[PDB]
């Protein structure tokens, strides 16, 4: 997802199913490359449990 | 006069015995007590603008000064849900006293 | 199971005594909720079994007293409480309360309103001086 | 007239498992609303009738 090397143009955003797989959400929320990280009903910090 | 209240007795019996409804004014006494309870336990089901009506979605999911503004709103509306209870409840004593 | 415990499943934390349930949780369902909104039954996500989620062993506690003038005695009421719920307030199980004396027993009580721990059992009937509840008062004497 | 609850004894026994489900009294007793029991019994309120 985040190192693919094209992304979607805005008018034809793509969507990815995300299943069956382990998620550590704190190697993404580490990483300093990311100028916004906002969570809208949860907090990056509990996203591992 | 004797046998008019062995009769008149009776008839009580009868009464009591056949009708469903005769203690009307006590089984609403049981019938507003139980009511205001079930109605307190549903409040418990209320967001009151909160994310969720339950503290470990609020717990489970928000960092601890983010969930503080959600707990909040759920101690601010079950507050006016107990006081609105005992409001009632110390109300409703006097009538029974 | 049978024990009181931090519980998480699937990120549902929370707390209490899980017990084997009766419940036919349909294959789409995971939870099973209350009259109040929490949940109460859940679907373990290893073996698929159906667990009743219960609360920890709690109730009212009340304190029987002469009052300081006459001793610093004083008898223990825990209310709606069956006597053996107390032996499973040891101090392993580190409760609310951290006094705990009452427990040594000896003295245990069971009366409609709770277990009485402290106050001594007699077959003798007096005038109500301190009232328990369910035909039961204390008082102490001689 | 028929009751509910009059804060007679409830021993962990009946209310765990199967009867939390189906009983009002039990989902009032875990969200911490209880019943107290009367000082007169019925039968003490009988006898001084
Ligand atoms: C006063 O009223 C009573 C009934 O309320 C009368 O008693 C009845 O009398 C009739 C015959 O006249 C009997 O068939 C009934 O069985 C009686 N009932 C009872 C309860 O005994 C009584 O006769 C009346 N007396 C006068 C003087 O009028
Ligand atoms: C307190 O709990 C005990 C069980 O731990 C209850 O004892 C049982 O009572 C029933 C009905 O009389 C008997 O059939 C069982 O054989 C008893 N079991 C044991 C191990 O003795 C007791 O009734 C409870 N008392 C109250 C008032 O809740
Ligand atoms: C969990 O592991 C066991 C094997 O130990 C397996 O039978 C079970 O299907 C697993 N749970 C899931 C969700 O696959
Ligand atoms: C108890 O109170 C009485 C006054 O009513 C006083 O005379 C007595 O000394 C007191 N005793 C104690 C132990 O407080
Ligand atoms: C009360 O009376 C019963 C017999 O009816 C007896 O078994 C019991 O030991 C007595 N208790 C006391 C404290 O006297």
């Amino acid at each position: 997802v985040f190192n693919a090397t094209r992304f979607a143009s805005v008018y034809a955003w793509n969507r990815k199913r995300i299943s069956n797989c382990v998620a550590d959400y704190s190697v993404l929320y580490n990483s300093a490359s990311f100028s916004t990280f906002k969570c809208y009903g949860v907090s990056p910090t509990k996203l591992n449990d | 006069i004797a046998n008019q209240f062995n009769s008149a007795i009776g008839k009580i019996q009868d009464s009591l015995s056949s009708t469903a409804s005769a203690l009307g004014k006590l089984q609403d006494v049981v019938n507003q007590n139980a009511q205001a309870l079930n109605t307190l336990v549903k409040q418990l089901s209320s967001n009151f603008g909160a994310i969720s009506s339950v503290l470990n979605d609020i717990l489970s999911r928000l960092d601890k000064v983010e969930a503080e503004v959600q707990i909040d709103r759920l101690i601010t509306g079950r507050l006016q849900s107990l006081q609105t209870y005992v409001t009632q409840q110390l109300i409703r004593a006097a009538e029974i006293r | 199971k049978n024990k009181c415990v931090n519980f998480n499943f699937n990120g549902l934390t929370g707390t209490g005594v899980l017990t084997e349930s009766n419940k036919k949780f349909l294959p789409f369902q995971q939870f099973g909720r209350d009259i109040a909104d929490t949940t109460d039954a859940v679907r373990d996500p290893q073996t698929l079994e159906i667990l009743d989620i219960t609360p920890c062993s709690f109730g009212g506690v009340s304190v029987i007293t002469p009052g300081t003038n006459t001793s610093n005695q004083v008898a223990v009421l825990y209310q709606g409480v069956n006597c053996t719920e107390v032996p499973v307030a040891i101090h392993a199980d580190q409760l609310t309360p951290t006094w705990r004396v009452y427990s040594t027993g000896s003295n245990v009580f069971q009366t409609r309103a709770g277990c009485l721990i402290g106050a001594e059992h007699v077959n003798n009937s007096y005038e109500c001086d301190i009232p328990i509840g369910a035909g039961i008062c204390a008082s102490y004497q001689t | 007239v028929t009751l509910a609850d009059a804060g007679f004894i409830k021993q962990y026994g009946d209310c765990l498992g199967d009867i939390a489900a189906r009983d009002l009294i039990c989902a009032q007793k875990f969200n911490g609303l209880t019943v107290l029991p009367p000082l007169l019994t019925d039968e003490m309120i009988a006898q001084y009738t």
